[PDB]
């Protein structure tokens, strides 16, 4: 099954080499992860960490950073962002 | 760990 990102995550995606407007699940985390991993946004000695700043990413959280070891913020931006 | 092997642990 699809899922629909709503507009400001899906530009995330696009920027990451997305195409089109639907995806599975897995495919936004794919190009979810694909943006910060290119973006160069993780800690290189602490790879957990994520320094968005105020990219589009920081931007939709909120948040100038955050741990992928502690995810409710995503969890709750994806909720936000995606139309199951 | 890298972040990819951090990534992949999501399951939202």
């Amino acid at each position: 099954n699809q899922v629909r990102p709503k507009l400001p995550l899906l530009k995330i995606l696009h920027a990451a080499g997305a195409q089109g407007e639907m995806f599975t699940v897995k495919e936004v985390m794919h190009y979810l992860g694909q943006y910060i991993m290119v973006k160069q946004l993780y800690d290189a000695a602490a790879q957990h960490m994520v320094y968005c700043g105020g990219d589009l990413l920081g931007e939709l959280l909120g948040r100038q950073s955050f741990s992928v070891k502690d995810p409710s913020p995503l969890y709750d931006m994806l909720r936000k962002n995606l139309v199951t | 760990t890298s972040f990819a092997e951090y990534w992949n642990l999501l399951s939202p």
